[PDB]
């Protein structure tokens, strides 16, 4: 295609969207994919940004089918100047051939390494009646030991002298019937 | 203190990298209780853009496989992929690559196309269904996605709904199973599926599923007996709480002699893990303009709602609680809808009392303070309290 | 800012420990004037247990050995012993152990006695009578503890009392012994005992002992030239303030036309040491709830214990004088009191002013201002005076 | 006697009173003295801390009689568990024999020797016009200024023009008479 | 937050030293904005003695020699400079042997005469007049001074004045040669001289003086236009400024029917350093207690000050314009005029919006927000922006 | 002269007046200034801070005749044990021979030296659109720039959607000739 690098500009330079177009595994033909490799280097960051998180939305069968070519344009961003081109390459480089990112990151890359080294201990520090995810709170007790361990019981903050006034609107509503 | 664009932000890695840093590092501090404020200040940067959405959840994965408190960033990322949920954007791509969900094409195909479309539809569920009830069925933490289990409370409890007969057993099976089936592992293997539980689970949802979009509801005082024992599941109690929530707080609802608010009472006793959805549901009732009712019955109601919290609280939840209450103080409600809610707490409660407890409650006691309990608990924190530093 | 209970203070020694370093530390920081706040946070902590009081009494006599500002620290012990007494705690035990005072048997024997009971009796006032009589008496410093001391003002100078008068010059001599006699020491060793001004002090308490007892006083002013000269000795003049609190502090007294404040003025001029009392007694008699005065007469009433104040300010009790003004300024009290004070201080103060003294009265100048020497006052600062970082 | 630990928990092992109970100096007989070297292990350290001050209440005749028997009993309490008890075993162990207490507590004692450290620099630091005890509000100006020396002068905060209203009220009430 | 006297800050070199360090560092710190309160704290310590002064001008000199900022102290020094100058001090003679004045005896004379006078006079303006118009001019930079310059201000352009026609010419011309000449210089050695601007400067400078002194002006709507073309002229819009100051400042102004403050808008417009003039005049006319005015009229009266603000605001000094209106309200002014500004404003601007601004128009959106453009620009910046830290 | 140096405590030791008397060029008399190395050590140094300071106030043509006798002086302060009196002369040290003061001024003195290196690393600080200085404002754009350099332009905190209400103004005031 000529200008095959003008036509993604039309098409995904739209700075308003940040996130993938409506159709966006349809707008990355196959032919396109063996195209880019040719009009990369004079690409904008926000269309690559859109270019490589797009790969996602495309079936297991389209990635598996271009894996050699998807692989040559996630090593091209990898060369990229673009901190966060950088910083994508390396999280999809495990997905042509596992259909997973990569979650190792900390191989000379100083901002992954300063996050995961100042957080890492202050996880550690909150590990006491930590939140638990959503799932949790709709799971049975035994699932939920299995799963996340015993729950912390509430602190008692006081004592209780006598029940409240819901105690006798239960009995009430039980007694209606 | 100081205010930021979201753009800004999000332009250089480095700048991005130290927001998500102290971000992070705030939202740990708040607690599950102060998570509700500081989300969205996060939030709002990470779905910014896809790419952004996608650095963000990557680093939360990796935190989250720490075995010390890891489960707590899953819960914040989990509450970030709601964010851009509701906001319109799609990141059930990336949600499911971040996990070990693809490593079973059918299954994860069938739950990516559901949480993209965010509903529930019978072809996907057929799918799902077929393969947990095989000899071999996938792991049971594949369905234990929030926001997949969000998608049957809408289609089960909700007031309504559009739902298929032939179908709706293959719907209630699921999220049982998701609900009680307790699986074995060993060095990545599984040894045995535990499913004792599936039948009474299975039966409790179904129970209460068929009263709640019967409605009319004036037959709930009736089947009240059956009603409370199958809350004492929580896949049920969340079933309930969110029936009663889309029940209420609809408008044109308080023209009635209330039921539904009583079964909360319940959910709270029962439940410690859905105390913070109970009192976000009881503010939400609280802070609403009732332009239809009359004003003598907005004050018993709001006394109605009161009653609930004080039940809340003396189930263990006191201290989030509690600081509501000083919070419209402080900055509102009428004076005597806080003096009810102070009588009836100190009406139940004795010493000994926590100094965190009495450091939140104390001074929403001397505030106004003409009202004896009140001055005796004065009191005993002037005798037994001491500040430092 | 963060509050603790006495409880878990006290648990750890170690916890114990800091909060003492901490506490000790602000109550030296904060002086003589803020200590009525600053003690009994600390306080309650220390008389939680005997054995907690132990600890820390024994940590203040060590401080208290400090050539450089020691006795600042043997301040704070006393008002501490103060604070256990006031509460039901017996502390002689301790508080003798605590010194050189076990040292003479007979002596430390009725003074602990004594203390232990908390009021005077003739069997072990005669007992001490007798060594002090002797030829050899004991160090004057035994008899010179402030619970001691202070036994005599509510048994000499309280309106009363229960006395016998074949003791009572036994009482008077050895308070006056107290207060006028001066041993000189070397290498731990009594060289002299000086008595010069034992005649002329019993002398002085005796006098006016007499007409506090008698009362009705309308006797006062007649012999009010005698009582002013007999103020001057220090003993008397907190036996005075003593009395004149009772007298006051008493409800149902003002019903006549007052001496007994007038009396102020003159234990002002003659006393720096009992400034703060004379304060705390002014602002005692300054937040009482007068029901059975008119509204005229509470009005005029307080202009009057203002006046005391304005006085004592002008001894050189300023700083502390200002600060409780403004402190009830921001925080009460009739505008036109307020008002009188300033009026009646800028009437007779002048240049140069200090910076300690403008950063308290400029500030309570320009809140309400509206009333000239207050303007020029303004521009004075304003010329001469700046702030700093 | 039988049991003698079980009856002292009967009589001081109230968690309520943490000061000596009145009538302490008839609980502590000559001969329970000598039966708490055998029953001090299992003691609790409330019962010990009550049984320890107990000492100071006694008479200066019982405490002589048995001090062989209390220098046995502060030295078991000087090998005890709880650092409570081991501060109030330092403080009492000069007691039986000089009726004084012991104030110096610095050896191998990192508690006082931080509280010491710390205050003795601040103690430093305040000694101008630093407040004075309560006794010296009762002495005569040469009594006062032998014991704690001159007192310093009010600072000067202004210049007096005039002397306030309450001059002449001294000279009113001199008049009357 | 802590005071100090003038004597004692300056009694001891090392204490004046340390307090000029942070003095100084909070006005650089403060921007020209904040410059008008953080100035005279420094300057009445500075100008406390002339010792005092010379010291601090020489260190403000040296640090003025820094080619990266020097010129902000220097600017620094001149404010203090006029500070002396207002307080009776003359600091001429330091000013002159401060720099390089000294270095030209005839014109260095005459300079310090009027300088030290206050005035200007024909006799030394001619001794200057004569040497800028041989062969062989002095530096301009010797005649560029804010207190020389000031000087022609008060003496061409206030409401008057005295002046003789014979000297008028050489009035106007050193002044025209001040604001237009330019002379480059190469290793100190002046190269040549550009006189290009001097003739239309100095026709400019001499028509708007003419339509000035003139008055009545009624005749000033006709001669708008020229008007108008002359302010393009730095120095003529300074004249006007002071003008309209001087005739509109004066008591007993606005019993008229205004074309004053409209040349304003002009000068806004034309001259971004003259911003901070403008609107300190601005908020004095807006801060003027109008006695004679009637309620109505102030009211439209400050309605049409604050449309000068929000003029000038639109030229791109909106910030400290922002800050002040934000002042007023949290601190007098009535409701209506604080809700014009806001709906004037919201009228004229649109995204995107720096965080600095919003920082700044939020809060005073969000006091008694009822009023649509203001909802809608919180819901801007409630998507866009985001709180750290 | 007879006790010159009491006539100068008469003359300028008012410490009210801390700045240059009226007509004190008519006080310091050639004879005077010859006088003052007589009495100098003996002086306040309130009088020698008039003293010094008045040296500026004097006449070119009468500086330049007693150019040695101030030297002296000049000298004498700076051997003075107030540290006042030192800065003052070493500041004037080069004015009566140069008319110009002395800038040089961080030779062994840890005030200066102190003052200048904090201020000098927080004025570069401040570098970007900086205060200019007054005269700026009354200068034609091509002396401003060859001055103090281009201007910065105001920051751009919003966009302009239409022109404000006082441009209608202007076109009506127009409109009226
Ligand atoms: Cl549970
Ligand atoms: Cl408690
Ligand atoms: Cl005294
Ligand atoms: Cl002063
Ligand atoms: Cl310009
Ligand atoms: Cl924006």
């Amino acid at each position: 295609e000529s200008d095959t690098g003008l036509w993604l500009h039309n098409k995904l330079g739209a700075t308003d969207e940040l996130w993938a177009p409506p159709s966006i595994a349809s707008l990355l033909t196959a032919a396109v994919i063996d195209n880019i490799r040719l009009c990369f280097h004079g690409l904008s960051s926000a269309v690559k940004l859109k270019l490589l998180l797009g790969t996602l939305h495309l079936p297991r069968r389209t990635v598996d089918e271009m894996k050699g070519a998807l692989m040559e344009i996630i090593q091209l961003a990898s060369l990229d100047s673009d901190p966060w081109v950088l910083m994508v390459a390396d999280i999809l480089k495990s997905f042509p051939d596992t259909g997973s990112l990569n979650l190792e990151l900390e191989e000379q890359n100083p901002n992954v390494q300063d996050i995961l080294g100042e957080l890492r201990e202050k996880v550690g520090e909150c590990e006491a009646s930590a939140m638990l995810p959503l799932e949790c709170q709709y799971l049975n007790k035994n699932a939920l030991t299995t799963l996340a361990g015993p729950l912390t019981p509430p602190v008692k903050h006081f004592q209780l002298k006598r029940k409240p006034k819901s105690a006798t609107l239960r009995a009430e509503l039980l007694q209606k019937s | 203190g100081e205010i930021t664009s979201v753009s800004t932000a999000c332009q250089q890695l480095e700048v991005f990298s130290r927001v998500l840093r102290t971000s992070l590092a705030t939202i740990l501090d708040g607690g599950e209780e102060n998570l509700e404020k500081n989300l969205p200040e996060f939030a709002k940067m990470v779905c910014h853009g896809e790419h952004t959405y996608l650095f963000a959840q990557a680093m939360m994965s990796v935190l989250a496989q720490e075995e010390q408190g890891g489960s707590a960033v899953r819960r914040i990322a989990q509450e970030v992929q709601r964010f851009a949920q509701e906001k319109g954007h799609d990141a059930s791509q990336i949600t499911l690559a971040l996990g070990t969900a693809a490593s079973y094409p059918r299954a994860c195909q069938a739950l990516g196309a559901m949480l993209s479309k965010g509903a529930l539809n019978p072809a996907d569920i057929t799918v799902l269904f077929k393969m947990f009830t095989s000899m071999d069925p996938p792991p049971v933490e594949l369905i234990r996605v929030p926001a997949f289990l969000d998608l049957f409370m809408q289609s089960l409890f909700k007031p309504g709904a559009r739902i298929n007969q032939d179908h709706k057993h293959k719907y209630i099976h699921i999220l049982a199973y998701a609900a009680s089936v307790v699986e074995t592992w060993k060095k990545n293997k599984r040894v045995s599926i535990n499913k004792d539980e599936l039948k009474s689970t299975s039966k409790a949802v179904e129970t209460v599923h068929n009263l709640c979009c019967n409605e009319n509801a004036s037959e709930l005082v009736a089947e009240l007996s059956t009603l409370y024992q199958c809350i004492r599941f929580p896949v049920v109690a969340m079933g309930v709480l969110k029936w009663v929530d889309w029940t209420v707080s609809e408008p044109r609802y308080f023209q009635l002699q209330p039921v539904h608010l009583a079964l909360l009472d319940e959910i709270s006793t029962c439940h410690q893990l859905l105390h913070p959805q109970v009192l976000q549901l009881l503010v939400k009732l609280f802070e609403t303009e009732h332009s239809a009712l009359d004003v003598m019955e907005q004050l018993e109601l709001k006394k109605t709602l009161l009653d609930r919290m004080v039940h809340l609280l003396s189930r263990g939840y006191v201290l989030p609680v509690v600081s509501y209450i000083r919070k419209c103080l402080e900055k509102d409600t009428d004076i005597s809808l806080i003096r009810y809610f102070v009588t009836e707490v100190l009406d139940v409660i004795a010493p000994p009392y926590t100094s965190d407890f009495v450091q939140l409650f104390l001074p929403i006691l001397e505030n106004d303070s003409i009202a004896d309990p009140v001055t005796e608990f004065i009191a005993h924190c002037k005798s037994n309290f001491i500040m430092v530093n």
